């Protein structure tokens, strides 16, 4: 039996007092028939995309007031950032505020809201070029292209680490930003389900729409061609990749850089893809595994500006040994097959950590940092009634932010018990829920013993 | 010459998964000088529309979304501080007892005198210096002795 | 932390951590001393030196080597070497890493005993290992069966090992390796009477062992072609002063091993030792290792061996099953290679020696707790 | 639901459904276990291993073997075997089926017991029965009367069968099994002296068993042809390595069920006693088993048995009556087969053990329940 009315209108899951999940699923539920938008629970809000029109931007709220800590004001999404505000104001080293899942349009848009806010914020410090949202927009579209990815249950979700930074010379109007370098997935690229498919980029690339590309690319439109690529599912039916290609390019165009690196760049891509049509072969009384003498191959060395015989050689029997130096050959089959994925796969990642070095600059200031306020978008976990390992990786990764999450609240909990005078009876839920990933984690490691074996 | 940029001691050809590992572990790292702060969202619909509540992937991302486990956790807490004024301003009805107001007594002190006539306890409740603790159940018993004492 | 691993196969010395594909560098373990009078008075006398810093140094230094026939010789001399390898090249101190220790089969106790005692107290050091040779050449060549043959610089062998487990009775283990075949060579080498017998000159000889040396196709067929053609006959210099020429010479020198007549002994020889050591083990297994036949590091170099070697098992197997061998490129680096595999695997965490027990029980510990 | 048997006739070992044509994949029974220091220490240990897994993996494997004389050795054994078919094999849990059990006849309760008891308790299983070989011979060959040889791996029979009954009292039952045969015959190899003795060299024999025997038509006779031809004499290779050829000892083997001097025994023989048990057995019957003579299994597979049967027959019966044998194709199967016609009609519905007795009395029950 249930907490009664008084309990039912306030605004915090976090001051539950009774505990049972369907209490707090119906009782939000009913915040959602009263379209009452921000939950709480933790000390912190929790988001749902309203999917209609409601100001909830305007500024009423939005400038009159800082606001106030949580108790004292209606919950919003505008408090959280207020308040980790005020607190890094006088306390002077960083804060990110971390928002989980939503993997498709209200993650995003919110995101773009919460940089909308940080504009605010701007206009709260100081006030009197792409609009620094519009900035961030400058990435959104290729990068989104780039790193999303289809999910059974999700048709463009991605599976980059991508953290969003921001960052203070300036307590004034605003200062400039970081969007940073984290868990990337290449192991995608070894596979896929024929449900499935692969790195947007690669998706959108070779649809059939640019008819000097396909050919200077070296490639055949098919992506039936390449069996590597060919893993997964043959298209999806309705995402209209000639309209996402020339938005690819109006980004690329606005990246203000060069159009023969950037061809080059993902003609990279093209190589890549070419390099899982290269197969070897196993001679009589002999364990190599040997060519197929190929114009695949051509491809690559016009487009690398290397030789083909020089990757024949020097690579198909390698060397290594310095101090004095020596030879490597006959690889396996499985030996060359892993290796080259492995080549192409880091070769992505590589171009991935490229797009930093320009991208940022583009957005990268003399104006000073000396303090940090960040953004991150996924603790991903989701569901399949079929697995496999990096996803329940990612997995282990989320419940590990979990457990940062869980060890940080004892502290600050007991820091409470404090408050008012009162004394711990609880023991770390980091180190509790961390048991349940030491058993995924000793020195021994799971992972570590798999890869190793 | 993307070259340069293309190509530039713990492992060589190995330690893969535990690579992904460190690649986290370094951001865990600087992290944890950080404050983090928290936002867990939602589709509760079948879509991303004015239609309606879908629940039960409601239920699982809460699941992945830890409030749920989160609280969970707090319960034992008796993750709980109300207020004194409020909420002697509701209780005070079972002691019919004047003493006055200020601190002659304490809600403290309010407290032990109805407690002496309702309960005594640790779990159930604890004294706070300002603001008091409870067991979930433990509001929601004292109401319903309000409502039963007063309709009565 | 992380984990480091000393090959003490012998010959140049190797070390490295676990997944470096190959040791930082290697050493030969010469150790030499001053031979003359130190009339330089402005030089630092230090009396004992060791590694490419003596191989630039040799001449008026004279060599010992402190490992004869695998078997270690001189402990306080192997401290010098261990000493110095550490720091100079490792740059690093005991306590940072377990070690692994590289051992000739089937040999005395003692070495594993001194060697553990001083390891654990002159340096002392978390975690403890001494393995032997065959399982780590199994390992880097990766086919859980086998048997190997690696004639280093020391001590020869031939062990089967079966996926799993040890035959150690199966074992054949001789002192036949390149070090001695190359004091023959002098014997040899008065033929043509350029002559010279010290160590650094033995060890000149290595060299000419790198270039000039090339596996018999077939004994008579070869002198044959001595008696045709002097293309067989190549021309080379001293590492300075003359220009050297050198004819049957050159390839005699390897048919030692499969008649150890010339330096004389009798066991049958690599090959007829192989098919011995077979036929010793029990008759299903035998296709396999007929399929898979491999060797590695200092002698197997030569180009051709595995060739003469398969014509010789043809001889003597029933023709009638498939017979191959492996020759990789790496043999030489292999061991020390799959002594990186051998100290990844968190295993030997179970299984390391720890300084708890050498503080408890003595070295016998090894002798139970290691093979 | 379904019903399931498992035959344990020993040999290998044969599971299916009722209702399939045939068990779905059998296996011998060996157990084996390491033999040798586990030294590869990436491999994981397992210390015990069976099946075509041990078939491959055998040479460092020693075998056990769990049935002697048709008698089970030891249980636990027994038990890995079993849950490793099961599991490995059919995917299949033990409340899943009835389950049904194939006994030589005429032996200790204890295997009853023991079996039961940890079928019931181990597994946890709806029905339970077990039955005696001779009955699933007759359903499956289809003549309700009959007498039936079936000389398996294992303890070798004479059960008469009438229509409808047991004769208890007639039946023979011996230790002649072709396992014993076997081990005799080294006995007779090492006279051409290519010898070997251990379990799995054993085994290899079965090959030979299966491809180079065949029976004798008459001794003195192929001694004669013995001394004229070689034609008798025929050459078969090593599983791997040799070749190797093979004179009378071929059909001299088969004998010893005629002539159990060889490994000396009195039973006066197969035929001999089959006369015997039918002397014991009435007058008038004796006709039908006259015509009716079946046999099946291991050492029936030999062609040209029943020939000399019957030649035995001729000599013993008055040549007045007639007189024939059954051969069928499918023997060494027939059990399992007739097990699964028994598996089919409902009446074992009424027959079947159930749980609930085994709750409310012992193993006890078995005895009076089943035969
Ligand atoms: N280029 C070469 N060609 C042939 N033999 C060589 C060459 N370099 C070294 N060797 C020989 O190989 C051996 C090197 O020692 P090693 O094989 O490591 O012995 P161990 O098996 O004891 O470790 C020595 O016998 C050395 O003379
Ligand atoms: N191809 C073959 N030729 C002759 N005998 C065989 C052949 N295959 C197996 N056997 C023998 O038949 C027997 C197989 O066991 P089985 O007849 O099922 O015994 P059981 O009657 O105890 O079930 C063993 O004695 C085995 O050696």
């Amino acid at each position: 039996s249930m907490n009664p009315p008084k309990y039912d209108k306030i605004e915090d899951m976090a001051m539950m007092t009774h505990l049972h999940e369907p209490a707090v699923l119906y009782n939000l539920k009913e915040r959602y028939a009263a379209w009452m938008i921000y939950t709480y629970s933790g000390l912190f809000c929790v988001t749902v995309n309203p999917y209609k029109w409601l100001p909830v931007y305007n500024p009423e709220v939005v400038a009159a007031y800082r606001g106030k800590k949580r108790q004292e004001a209606p919950p919003h999404i505008f408090s959280i950032s207020d308040n980790a505000y005020q607190f890094m104001l006088t306390d002077r080293e960083n804060q990110s505020i971390l928002i989980t899942g939503e993997s498709g349009a209200g993650k995003t848009v919110n995101t773009k809201r919460v940089i909308q806010y940080f504009a605010t914020i701007a206009v709260t410090g100081d006030k009197k070029q792409g609009t620094l949202e519009d900035q961030i927009i400058s990435a959104n579209p290729l990068l989104e292209a780039f790193g999303n990815a289809k999910t059974v249950r999700n048709d463009n979700s991605s599976r980059f680490g991508k953290f969003i930074r921001i960052h203070f010379g300036a307590t004034g109007k605003l200062a400039s930003a970081d969007i940073e370098t984290y868990l990337l997935e290449k192991s995608r690229v070894t596979f896929q389900l024929k449900a499935e498919r692969s790195y947007h980029i690669f998706y959108q690339i070779m649809s059939n729409k640019k008819p000097e590309l396909i050919e200077m690319l070296l490639i055949t439109t098919n992506p039936y061609d390449f069996a590597y690529v060919s893993q997964g599912e043959i298209t999806v039916p309705s995402i209209d990749d000639q309209e996402e290609l020339m938005a690819t390019d109006t980004a690329v165009d606005i990246l203000g850089f060069s159009a023969d690196e950037k061809v080059a760049i993902y003609k990279l891509t093209g190589a890549v893809m070419h390099y899982g049509n290269m197969k070897f072969k196993q001679k009589q009384r002999e364990e190599q595994a040997e060519p197929d003498g190929t114009e695949v191959a051509d491809k690559a060395a016009y487009l690398t500006s290397l030789n083909s015989a020089d990757l024949l050689k020097a690579l198909c029997y390698p060397r290594v040994k310095v101090g004095n130096e020596y030879v490597t050959k006959g690889q396996t089959v499985q030996q060359v097959y892993n290796s080259v994925g492995a080549l192409a796969k880091s070769m992505y990642e590589k171009m991935f950590l490229w797009m930093v070095t320009r991208i940022n600059q583009q957005l990268d200031t003399k104006q000073p940092r000396q303090y940090f306020i960040g953004v991150l978008d996924i603790a991903g976990f989701e569901i399949f009634d079929f697995n496999t390992l990096e996803q329940l990786c990612i997995n282990f990764t989320n419940e590990k932010l979990q457990q940062f999450f869980n060890h940080h609240m004892f502290v600050l909990e007991q820091e409470e018990y404090k408050k008012e005078g009162i004394d711990w009876e609880f023991i770390d839920f980091g180190m509790d829920l961390a048991a349940c990933i030491e058993l995924i984690e000793k020195p021994m490691g799971i992972f570590s013993i798999l890869e190793e074996e | 010459k993307t070259l340069a940029f293309l190509f530039s001691k713990g492992s060589s050809f190995q330690t893969v998964s535990a690579l992904f590992r460190e690649n986290l572990n370094k951001l865990m790292t600087n992290l944890k000088s950080t404050h983090p702060h928290f936002v867990r969202c939602l589709i509760p619909n079948e879509t991303k529309t004015p239609g309606a509540m879908e629940h039960e992937l409601v239920l699982h991302q809460l699941r992945c979304n830890g409030v749920l486990e989160g609280i969970r956790i707090c319960r034992k807490g008796f993750p709980s501080r109300i207020l004194y004024a409020d909420f002697k301003q509701r209780y005070k009805v079972l002691n019919a007892s004047a003493i006055p107001e200020g601190q002659f007594i304490d809600s403290k002190k309010a407290s032990e005198k109805l407690l002496g006539s309702i309960d005594i306890d640790h779990t159930q409740y604890k004294f706070g210096h300002t603001k008091v603790f409870f067991k979930a159940g433990l509001l929601g018993t004292l109401e319903e002795m309000r409502d039963e004492k007063l309709a009565q | 932390t992380t984990a480091l691993v000393c090959d003490n196969g012998s010959g140049l010395v190797k070390a490295g951590f676990a997944g470096d594909d190959a040791p930082r560098a290697v050493f030969p373990s010469i150790v030499g001393r001053p031979r003359h009078q130190g009339v330089m008075v402005g030089m630092g006398q230090k009396d004992s030196y060791v590694g490419d810093e003596a191989q630039s140094k040799r001449g008026i230094l004279t060599l010992k080597y402190p490992i004869e026939h695998g078997i270690i010789t001189n402990w306080d001399d192997m401290e010098k070497i261990w000493h110095h390898t550490f720091y100079n090249e490792l740059r690093v101190a005991p306590e940072e890493h377990p070690t692994l220790l590289t051992e000739a089969p089937l040999n005395p106790k003692a070495n594993r005993e001194k060697m553990t005692q001083i390891m654990f107290e002159t340096f002392n050091v978390p975690a403890m290992y001494v393995a032997i040779q065959a399982v780590l050449s199994l390992y880097a060549s990766g086919r859980t069966t086998g048997i190997v043959l690696d004639s280093g610089d020391g001590v020869t062998h031939n062990v089967p090992i079966y996926e799993g487990y040890a035959l150690p009775h199966a074992i054949m283990r001789l002192d036949l390796a390149g070090r001695d075949l190359t004091d023959y060579l002098m014997k040899i080498l008065t033929e043509r009477g350029y002559s010279f017998v010290t160590t650094a000159e033995r060890e000149i000889v290595r060299d000419i062992k790198e270039k000039l040396c090339y596996v018999a196709l077939d004994f008579e067929n070869e002198m044959a072609t001595a008696a045709s053609s002097s293309s067989l006959e190549k021309s080379y210099e001293l590492p300075d002063g003359q220009v050297i020429t050198i004819g049957n010479e050159r390839f005699r020198c390897p048919e030692t091993l499969f008649q150890p007549s010339f330096i004389g002994m009798e066991s049958a020889g690599i090959h007829e030792t192989t098919y011995n050591s077979i036929m010793k083990c029990d008759i299903d297994i035998r296709k396999d290792l007929y399929a898979n036949n491999v060797m590695s590091g200092g002698t197997t170099m030569y180009p051709g061996i595995a060739d003469r070697m398969q014509k010789e098992i043809t001889a003597l197997a029933p023709s009638t099953m498939k017979i191959k061998i492996i020759a990789p490129p790496e043999r030489k680096y292999s061991v020390w290679i799959g002594g990186s595999i051998l100290a990844s695997l968190s295993t030997f965490q179970q299984m390391w020696i720890t300084k708890q027990e050498y503080d408890e029980a003595g070295p016998s510990i090894v002798h139970r707790k290691c093979f």
